[PDB]
């Protein structure tokens, strides 16, 4: 058991990177998308 | 029959070329007007050588009310039911016999394959139509009294090859008419009017009459009636007070109302084809009979708008599926 | 496009099969059968026509019957009992003398009143069925029915009682008009006990049909 | 203690970062060809293939990209209420009311075997790899299974009532899993042993996922709302409420990054909620029954859900 504050960012830190490569958060464009 | 512009003066007692139409007995060919003989003549055949504001919206209200059916069983039903296919070719015939009146009104105030194709859609609209009620009928008749038969027996596949029959069977019933009539202008208006041979003049009349009355009136009345009987029969065992109550309160509406809104019709017709009991009277019976013929058609064209809510709307688990589809 | 062809072709073949035996569970009618103190589903597997879930499969008059006893299934039925909906009917199968021993009636009053006045189960019928006719024959001259109920209509007779205990079920239901439910005596004949089976579930395909045909 | 280490909150450090906001999310394409309701689905690895399960006796194979049949397998039972998609695309898991995993392999369709020996109805699937499966039955107890051996091989109990879903964690070493009890416990899949049990909740728990770090989870349960727990803190990290919402919630999941939570609740669809300042993201709609099944591909690239009308539709 470690401080809620430590893990609680590490959690946002694993999202912030991995933000950019979210295509439900960052639209795909519609060629690139096989939909 | 199918329009006004039917509507032309008859040669009752008896230089251009023009046809009468089918509703007036005793035919001849009209030239001023001589009238001369309708066949065995020389000189004919040397010559022959060489309320509209309430219409519109009474359309309008049966066009919404029959594409809303059309589209409602495709968005909520999707077809899975084998009556769903007999309500929604019923609205495309209701539609046929709907979109026939406005381009009746472009026709005139401005060619004969046109009218043929177009008195030939009005005449399968109605025929397809009168033949979904009595399928429809047929239909409830067996789902009530024959419910496992109706289990072990209604098939989409059965209902599309009865529903191509009856398409079939219609056109084959118009394909008279299609055969026998001419545009005849013979004017500056365009007038579409129905011609016969004239060489069985009066026994083809009657038969052709006699076919649309039987058809319009005695089996769908009797198919209903029966449905209806054993319906009825099936239901006075429902055990429910309000439910048992409805259902024969709307099956004797139905009835009433196809009674009321088609017979006058085929009495009109009755009356005006064997002209036995009024035929001495060259306008003051026919002026009263074009109106009412306008008025029995306009009637006609009602029921064929209050089908689709008489057969659709009257059920409680269709009513659901409009508000979930409007949203 | 030959790879894309063959995949919308076999398809096209795979959606043929379900059309045809989608069609095959229209016609089949679907029974649900539960009991709160093991009464139910029971004494109606014995007929002559005859693992979680026991399913058994008969034709009786053309007709394709369905059932399905929930016993093994000891947990919640909040979180499977909405799997059923849509079915045909429901036979419950209740013991006439499942009322003295532990209070047994109390708790079958209490599933069925679970399951009558469930969100689900409003647009599908219930067969109620009295099973042990002949056991409570006996019972009622030793054992009054005061026991189970406050009051008894003070006849104590089986005319009396058997019509208690059947217009009491409808207590439960809330719902009269909006669902339909049925009560029968089940007897030592088998043939007798699903002739009113088919007589109740080809009723409720008649209240279908209006509905699907609008008369309802 | 866990609430001596509880000085702070997730929202007071991500309310510094860039609120998502409103997302465009419009149904690309929907499947039809089910009969009835469907209750369960998973993604594969290759987001090409598509598992689902409907009550009508059929569980067919659906091709995410050109929304055709590939495969149709005739189920034994009718009320199947789970099924799960291996990663190696070989075997699809199936359980249902016969307290059975039936397993068909897709690469030949045949009927690999039907493993029984659970007393609960069956209500999750997972595979954790070619030969190993875990399965969630209505026995208040999870167990490990083999497909070569077809027998129990672990048993994972402790929980009072019945549990209805579980979830893989992405190097497939632990579990969680969601009961009526409102408790999540965690369990190791080689041990065998609970590590720790995040309770929280006050009604009953039905959906549960791993977030893609693994560190953290989400929980949907039944009071119309959403917690977070970390293993972390071995406490709940956040909860997602709102008094718009009354109805429960059948299916959780996360996208790739997990910004956002994609939760389906039971008011006729679905939706979005950020998972870092807890605001609504969007709301998945155009489903006329109750969802009950949702799942995101694991390259990110769209979202099934399924509801019970019979349809999966594909969000982008």
């Amino acid at each position: 058991r470690i401080k809620v504050s430590k893990a609680a960012a590490d959690l946002m830190a694993y999202c912030e990177a991995h933000a950019k490569e979210d295509p439900l958060l960052t639209p795909v464009p519609a060629s690139e998308n096989p939909f | 029959s199918p329009y006004s512009s039917d509507t032309t003066p008859c040669c009752f007692a008896y230089k251009e070329y023009c046809y009468t139409s089918g509703k007036c007995s005793n035919p001849a060919v009209v030239f001023r007007q001589v009238c001369a003989n309708p066949e065995k003549k020389w000189v004919r055949e040397y010559i022959n050588s060489l309320l509209p504001p309430l219409y519109s919206l009474v359309f309008i209200f049966g066009f919404v009310g029959n594409m809303l059916v059309i589209l409602i069983l495709i968005n909520c039903k999707r077809l899975k039911s084998m009556t769903d296919i007999y309500l929604l070719n019923l609205a495309i015939s209701d539609l046929f016999f709907l979109l026939t009146v406005p381009f009746w009104a472009h026709y005139a105030a401005a060619g004969n394959t046109m009218c043929q194709l177009l008195t030939g859609l009005y005449f399968i609209g109605f025929f397809s139509g009168i033949f979904f009620i009595i399928l429809l009928t047929i239909d409830r008749y067996l789902a009530v009294v024959h419910a496992v038969f109706a289990l072990k027996a209604r098939t989409v596949t059965f209902g599309v090859v009865t529903s191509v029959i009856t398409w079939v069977v219609a056109v084959f019933a118009s394909l008279p008419n299609i055969i026998f009539t001419r545009s005849q202008k013979c004017g500056l208006h365009y007038t579409c009017s129905s011609h016969f041979p004239y060489s069985q003049y009066q026994f083809w009349k009657n038969f052709q009459t006699l076919k649309i009355v039987i058809l319009g009136l005695v089996l769908p009345l009797l198919v209903m009636v029966i449905c209806y009987s054993g319906i009825l029969k099936t239901l006075l065992r429902c055990r429910n007070e309000k439910k048992r109550h409805r259902a024969v309160r709307l099956i004797f509406t139905i009835m009433i109302v196809y009674f009321l809104f088609w017979a006058p019709y085929n009495i009109v017709l009755l009356l005006n084809t064997f002209q036995e009991f009024f035929g001495l009277n060259n306008c003051s019976s026919s002026n009263r009979l074009d109106q009412a013929m306008q008025v029995t058609e306009t009637l006609g064209m009602t029921h064929c708008c209050i089908n689709p809510i008489i057969y659709a709307f009257v059920g409680e688990k269709f009513r659901n599926y409009l508000l979930v589809f409007f949203q | 496009s030959a790879e894309d062809k063959a995949a919308v072709e076999r398809s096209k073949m795979i959606d043929r099969n379900l059309r045809e035996d989608g069609e095959k569970a229209a016609r089949e009618v679907k029974l649900l059968l539960l009991g709160a103190g093991e009464s139910g589903k029971c004494t109606i597997v014995k007929q002559m026509k005859i693992t979680g879930i026991v399913e058994t499969h008969f034709t009786f008059k053309d007709l394709h019957f369905k059932m399905f006893d929930v016993t093994a299934q000891r947990s919640e039925r909040k979180k499977w009992i909405h799997c059923f909906e849509g079915v045909t009917a429901i036979i419950f199968c209740v013991a006439l003398s499942d009322y003295d021993l532990v209070n047994r009636m109390h708790a079958s009053m209490k599933l069925f009143d679970s399951i009558c006045n469930n969100k689900w189960f409003t647009d599908t019928s219930i067969i109620l069925f009295l099973n042990k006719k002949d056991l409570f024959e006996e019972k009622i001259k030793k054992s009054p029915l005061t026991i189970c109920y406050p009051e008894y209509a003070g006849s104590n007779t089986y005319e009396e009682a058997a019509a208690y205990i059947q217009c009491q079920f409808e207590d439960l239901n809330k719902r009269k008009d909006t669902k339909e439910i049925y009560t029968h005596f089940t007897c030592s004949t088998d043939t007798k006990n699903v002739q009113f089976v088919f007589d109740a579930v080809t009723d409720v395909i008649i209240k279908n049909n209006l509905k699907d045909c609008g008369l309802f | 203690a866990r609430k001596a280490c509880a000085d702070a909150t997730l929202s007071q450090i991500t309310n510094n970062i860039d609120p998502v906001g409103r997302i465009q999310m419009r149904t690309r394409r929907t499947l039809r060809g089910h009969l009835a309701k469907i209750y369960a689905m998973h993604w594969g690895t290759d987001s090409r293939l598509l598992v689902s399960a409907s009550q009508d006796g059929k569980l067919i194979i659906w091709d995410s990209y050109t929304t055709n049949k590939v495969h149709a397998i005739p189920l034994r039972s009718s009320w199947v209420m789970t099924c799960a998609y291996a990663p190696s695309g070989n075997y699809v898991a199936c359980g249902g009311l016969d307290n059975i995993c039936s397993i068909y392999n897709l690469k030949t369709v045949r009927v690999s075997r039907e493993l029984a020996g659970h007393t609960g109805y069956l209500s999750c699937c997972r595979f954790l790899d070619d030969n190993q499966i875990v399965t969630s039955s209505g026995d208040t107890t999870c167990a490990l299974w083999d497909i070569e051996t077809g027998q129990q091989t672990t048993t994972f109990t402790g929980h009072t009532g019945d549990v209805m879903s579980l979830s893989l964690a992405p190097d497939t070493r632990l579990f969680v899993s969601g009961a009526c009890d409102a408790s999540a416990k965690l369990w190791d899949v080689r041990e065998g042993m609970c590590r720790q049990t995040f309770t929280g909740h006050e009604s009953d728990i039905n959906a549960i996922c791993f977030f893609p770090n693994g560190n953290a989870f989400a929980t949907g349960s039944d009071d119309a709302t959403c917690r977070l727990f970390d293993l972390r803190a071995d406490q709940e990290l956040m909860t997602y409420s709102h008094d718009n919402i009354i109805c429960g919630i059948t299916s959780v999941s996360f996208s790739k990054s997990g910004r956002l939570l994609l939760a389906g609740y039971d008011d006729f669809n679905c939706n979005v909620w950020d998972a870092l300042k807890a605001d609504r993201a969007g709301v998945l709609a155009g489903h006329d029954n109750r969802v009950s099944c949702l799942g995101v591909t694991d390259d990110g690239m769209a979202v099934a859900t399924g509801s019970w009308d019979s349809f999966l539709k594909i969000w982008n």
